[PDB]
């Protein structure tokens, strides 16, 4: 069984979106379907829920017509719009199967969740710059490399190191807000041997913006 | 006692050939006449339809031939009764159950052209009457019939045949095999002696007439609700109330019904001229309801789908419910030929949502659906009131075939026969066999 | 309507290892559930109606309590167990869950890989210049930074990201990035990254000069 | 006439002690078979976990599967012998005949002797059902509280005794109608009328099937899903179908009776030869549980396999003839476990083999083999302990397809009848004669 | 209830095509499919069925792999690959759902149809050409226009007279063949008080192309 | 597999006539069905077990018979029943269907309606030129066209199309259509169209000119 849902993405203050959640490998019927939002760094809140013949839509004690929940069976789809949005609703949707036990209810299986951004910061695509180390560093057991990419909105970006083939010793930490603009850095750390001597190269992805970049590591001649 | 047992044993099951092979012309015989009997209040129910079209213009002149339409059927139906056969009015389930008491006899001569033709006339004119009540009375006639028709000896072939036409009756009238034969033997048999009831010719009697049920009505259900919600453990215990508020009520309507039997034999005095037109009056209402507002009257199999859905408000089903209250009443307990069975399932259908709604604003951690509640009480009344729960249960699921809904169901059922014999409630079947028969020691 | 509040916000523990996180009602609840997301999936549905384990769950895992205090519990802890962990009430409407509980494994101190790098080339071709600075690979999570620009400290322009624990060594790792203007950065020499860890009395002072 | 009166008007009058004690009886039956039901599971588990630690060796584990049985099937008969012979085989004919009053309840012997003695036949993976225990531990149950709260009458004795013996077999079953049906088509003395409070067995039946629910819930016993329909001019093909099982219901009584007898033999009444047969049986039962499990164990497993018409024709005829004889020696032989649910297993097996032959026969027809497999399910049961109406409602009950009723209903009686008119009996009631005629000889 | 079957058209002798039927309106399951053709002026023969389960699948007397029928419940579809294509195999093919009623089996509800057309030629698109009358016409209450299709392969087309709906007064002439090219015309028949005063389009559309051609009728310049 | 061949293969009426066909069988057959398959529409399950008519079939319509014969029967028939019926069985398989009953109205006349099109300007940039004349709403369906190229008499490649019985007003319609090049059909004047039908003695004429 599969949940999968679309429609995240960034959004202006004030402004309103569908986000949709297809349905795979049961019959979609039957079950009460639910979204549940996670603020970023924060808890689970619950927002709504419908049943099958769509005759009962529960939601969270939020104002009227904020959230929108329906359903359509047809397709195996179920929608939530959100409305005259803010800051607060920036977070990532799972829609969620429901079921009981003892009739107790829980939330059986979730989809992998979209993520909706709500902010009046412009779209851009971010700077690529390699990092190799100075003139002045004396070699150990490793050594370590990396690229920044600054300058970028909004989340995420992917970076894999020679296409995913240099899989271990990788660590892209998590993007930083400064000024409506983002900014992370990827380290991998390679054998003495290694490098220079073998090409190291960054590929940074940013789809927000369709940029694709790849930033080779070359030494400081 | 242990000698005896042992030729007893061995000696169990044993139907002779000769019953068995005459059950299932009964079963036969009362299917087509149940097929029949239901094609033609069909058909009068049309030509009535047909009128109302023909004068669509004219409000009030509409009104009229609503009226004098069922008035004029109604008239026909309580005259039949009255001049040829007393004994075949109201429901005839008493006088079969009598019948098999041996306290009763089973004119079949009178009541078949009686019961069938009468019928015709207060179920085609619209009246809150229900098909079994003519179905389980002419059925056991029928299998009088060929008792006395092919002269067949014994206790066994006279009760045996008397209570497979039963069965085949009302299995014939709800397309409910199993409910027939439960009916039987759940009610039906003497419950105060042992009786030589063969269970193997009921069956094949109730088969006969559901096949023949089947030959001429496939591919339509009576019912049809569709797989509702399941019900979860904790759920259960709102099924147990509603069971205890049937079990309070259901005693009370028998009061009602008993009651206004009485009430509405003061309005004719037992006068033929005086009840033939008060018939009329409750069969021209009835009739004049059936398009003011038409869930009030007919039998009510039309407004159990659309309750269980939860396609009327709360306002609605409350109206609804009251006004089928009255209807019921003014219709079987004035002693119309036809049974009481079918609007008390309409009943309690409409009660049964009434009481899934509140439950549903007021418990929405329980996600649940009237729909289920409806289900839970539809042979309710009949559990409370007619105090045959193993019947009412089984045939709501053979008509609606929610399964997975049985708990509930029983829970329901249960709760209500509990609760409907401590506060002094009587089998209003039997209720009213010791009505008649106490009738007849004092008129001698 | 009902708060749930968990106890461990966050915790350690060695792999085998009695493993104990608290959820406590606000109000009277009746069988709660337990929900397990690791770090950037899909949250799973771990224990249901008080104790009830999922169709695949290892039966190292429990849970058990009632009224106003329920709790989950690990007899032998795994790596596959570091997550957080969510309980969840509907006995009342509307349905509630808890704050989580992150489990994370507990391990052996770890000294950084502290690595210091020069603004790029092609940054500069742009007016900007980000030294970057990398803590790699240590335990506990607590480090603290300081850069001293031509030996002297600096408070303003820096940018601190950690990394959730490792999925191979359960080191934390750290990345501390300073941000001047060509023009400010270009009338110094000295640039240092100083680590306090744990670890050592004395930082690991990692620096390279322009000369 | 005047006593009539006062009679309708006294009419389903049960005294309220009478059905608060129902409701206890049904919640201890539950629970006992909820508890038993979760033993035989646990102990099926520990032999699979023996051939795992063993799963190299071939001969050496088809030892272990032979030897865990053996000494299961030995602790069976054992307890039953030496304890309790009264609660060997099914336990139904038993609680006939205490209803008749011609038999005794000995509750505080049968009850640990049928519990921890089936787990043992049937933790071993015997051809036995659970019904035979649970429903006579259901009826001793229900007589225990009669007695331990010393109730009077002859409608507390027989009543209480009814309702544990349904509540028995409701949860063994998950079936609550089927529970009920049952008492009031066999189980009630045939030939005088009897004090059986029918509201009460409901009762009971409710607390043990929502004890059932409580610790079984979510996992249907058989799961079929919804078959096609059934088409009026295919209903004859059943009839010949109940034919095909009315002659052979009578038939299979005889062999389970004669099979009785010619075991009674091997072992002349013997306890020490007895049991020792009996781990023979049992663990052929477990040997069989791995070589070709179809032919061992309840026959639940077989029948959602069956239905979907996922046996060849050949495997089928096999796995019938197979089944006949464990079944027989298993029950035959007096082991504790009802013959009730392999009979089931029977008439699945057999159903589908019908429905095979139908499908290509009538292509114009176009059958489903598992309409045929559901209709004959619960035919052998309506063919040799002769209560159709509790088998064709235990069907319905178990697999929901309410849509087949006229099939399954045409199938049973053509089964009941021509089991008649072949001199065939209740095999159910040809025991109780049989166990009383050995009484006064 | 509706079945839409689709992708049929040109099929060069001896090769194959996959025929779709897409279910939409009922419980597509329960329901045993069949496959009817009819060839040009000609009557019906049964190609085969199949029960919900996939288990039973029966054709007519044919060849080992002649033809193919399978079914996607998640899709609602109904599926017919035919193999070796001869000119016999030259007709329209329908899907049927199957029902009964005492139990001897019927064709309960009929698709549009396909039409397969075995031939070696080309497929070509129509050429629509508008025709106004002679512009000196005795315009009396009645003015009757038409459109001329030709040049396309193969068949058929529908011609519809604005977008449908304009209905009654069309009359759609059966194409006529030469030389391995079709050729039709539709005559619609307005008020001369309600043209050119108003706008009358002919919407030609040829399926095998995937062609639509909306000719307005435009009076003789 | 039972072969199914239909009593009149064609066969007319005039509405208020009773009709009866027929379906006989090879061999012996029990419920047959049948079908009302409309002009250029798909086929409709008209009637079912030799006399049970599906919904929404007018009550003049009824089926009957048994074993080899079997018949489908129009009491008074209307106008709008122009269809052709087709039998089918499945008593026996595979089942088989009949070979049709294309039932064709007889109804009063009616006088063909002639409008000639010259060839469009856009054909003309193509290179061909077709002349087009219509006849519709006519009874009954025998027509003859004629084509007249300055006066003289053209039948080097006509072509002719008729459409079937249309199922409302009984009537047929025609199209001719004459094909030249733009050089051929430039290198005359004045085309006619002359049309000779039942209704009327003197044919009806459309003629068009370039001048």
């Amino acid at each position: 069984v599969r949940l999968l849902e679309s429609g995240g993405g960034l959004v202006q203050p004030g402004g309103s979106l569908k986000l949709s959640c297809a349905a795979s490998g049961f019959d979609y019927s039957r079950y009460w379907m639910s979204w549940v939002r996670q603020a970023p760094g924060k808890g689970l809140k619950w927002i709504g829920e419908i049943n099958p013949v769509s005759s009962t839509i529960n939601y969270t004690p939020s104002l009227k017509d904020k959230f929108i929940i329906s359903r359509d069976n047809a397709k195996d789809t179920l929608y939530l719009q959100i409305s005259k949005v803010r800051s607060e609703d920036t977070a990532l949707y799972y829609c969620a199967r429901l079921y009981y036990g003892y009739g107790y209810w829980y939330f059986d299986v979730w989809g992998a969740g979209t993520t909706v951004t709500v902010s009046s910061a412009k779209t851009t695509p971010p700077s690529v710059y390699p990092l190799a180390p100075g003139s002045a560093a004396a070699a150990a057991s490793m050594v370590t490399l990396g690229c920044l990419v600054k300058g970028y909105f909004p989340e995420p970006v992917t970076v894999t190191w020679n296409s995913g083939s240099l899989a271990a010793g990788v660590h892209t930490f998590p993007a930083v807000l400064q000024a409506a603009l983002y900014t992370l850095s990827s380290s991998v750390t390679v054998p003495s041997s290694s490098w220079p001597s073998e090409t190291v190269t960054c590929n940074v992805a940013h789809p927000a913006s369709s940029t694709k970049v790849d930033k080779k590591i070359v030494p400081r001649a | 006692r242990r000698r005896q047992l042992i030729r007893q044993l061995l000696e169990r099951d044993k139907t002779p050939l000769a019953i068995l092979f005459m059950a299932a012309v009964v079963g036969t015989l009362v299917g087509l006449a149940a097929v029949a009997f239901d094609k033609g209040v069909a058909w009068l129910q049309n030509q009535r339809m047909g009128a109302l079209v023909h004068t669509a213009d004219n409000y009030p002149l509409l009104l009229t031939v609503a009226f004098l339409c069922s008035a004029v059927l109604a008239m026909f139906g309580y005259f039949l009764v009255r001049k040829y056969a007393p004994e075949a009015g109201g429901s005839g389930i008493p006088e079969i159950e009598g019948a098999l008491e041996d306290q009763r006899p089973v004119r079949w001569w009178r009541v078949l052209p009686v019961k069938f033709f009468g019928g015709l006339g207060t179920l085609g004119g619209g009246m809150v009457l229900g098909r079994e009540g003519p179905t389980v009375q002419i059925g056991g006639n029928i299998g009088r019939m060929v008792l006395d028709i092919f002269r067949l000896k014994g206790d066994e072939a006279r009760h045996t045949l008397l209570a497979t036409g039963a069965a085949a009756g009302l299995a014939a009238a709800f397309n409910a095999p199993l409910a027939g034969i439960l009916f039987i033997i759940e009610q039906m048999r003497p419950q105060f002696r042992y009786t030589l009831i063969s269970i193997k010719a009921v069956f094949i009697g109730v088969i006969m007439s559901t096949i023949m049920y089947r030959i001429f009505n496939h591919e339509v259900a009576l019912i049809d609700v569709g797989k509702l919600s399941d019900a979860p453990l904790n759920t259960l215990w709102l099924y147990l109330i509603l069971g205890i508020i049937f079990g309070i009520f259901g005693p009370i309507f028998n009061k009602w019904v008993l009651g206004m039997q009485d009430l509405l034999h003061r309005v004719h005095g037992g006068n033929i001229t005086k009840w033939v037109l008060m018939g009329g009056a409750i069969g021209g209402l009835c009739g004049l309801l059936g398009f003011v507002a038409p869930a009030t009257s007919g039998g009510g199999f039309n407004l159990i789908p659309i309750a269980t859905a939860g396609n009327f408000s709360m306002g609605m089903l409350v109206f609804i419910f009251v006004a089928r209250v009255i209807t019921t009443l003014l219709c079987f307990s004035s002693g119309a030929p036809g049974g009481i069975f079918a609007p008390m399932l309409a009943l309690g259908t409409v009660l049964g949502t009434a009481f899934g709604m509140v439950a549903v604003e007021l418990f929405p951690q329980y996600h649940l659906e009237a729909g289920t509640f409806a289900i839970a009480g539809m042979g309710a009344l009949l559990a409370a009131s007619i105090r045959a729960p193993l019947t009412g249960i089984i045939l709501v699921l053979e008509m609606t075939d929610n399964y997975q809904l049985i708990l509930p169901m029983i829970i329901t059922g249960l709760g209500a026969t509990l609760l409907a014999q401590f506060t002094g409630g009587k089998p209003l079947y039997s209720a009213i066999l010791a009505r008649t028969l106490a009738k007849q020691e004092a008129e001698q | 309507d009902i708060v749930l509040t968990q106890s461990p916000a966050i915790m350690s523990a060695a792999p085998g290892d009695k493993v104990t996180m608290t959820c406590s009602a606000s109000s009277s609840v009746s069988y709660i559930h337990w929900y397990q997301q690791k770090s950037g999936t899909s949250p799973k549905r771990w224990i249901y109606d008080t104790s009830k384990l999922t169709s695949g769950v290892p039966v190292r895992f429990s849970g058990s309590g009632s009224g106003t205090s329920y709790s989950l519990t690990i007899n032998t802890m795994e790596a596959e167990d570091a997550a957080t962990y969510y309980c969840q009430q509907w006995s009342s409407h509307p349905q509630t869950f808890g704050g989580g509980t992150k489990l994370e494994i507990l391990r052996a101190d770890a000294a950084p890989t502290v690595s210091i790098f020069p603004p790029s080339s092609e940054q500069l071709t742009s007016g900007g210049a980000s030294v970057v600075c990398f803590l790699n690979n240590f335990y506990p999570k607590d480090i603290n930074v300081k850069w001293k620009i031509d030996g002297s400290e600096r408070q303003n322009g820096v940018l601190n990201s950690w990394t959730d624990q490792d999925s191979k060594d359960s080191t934390y790792s750290m990345s501390s990035t300073l941000t001047l203007t060509k023009d400010e950065y270009e009338r110094h020499n000295s640039y240092t990254c100083e680590a306090t860890h744990k670890t050592s009395t004395s930082p690991i002072v990692k620096s390279f000069n322009r000369a």
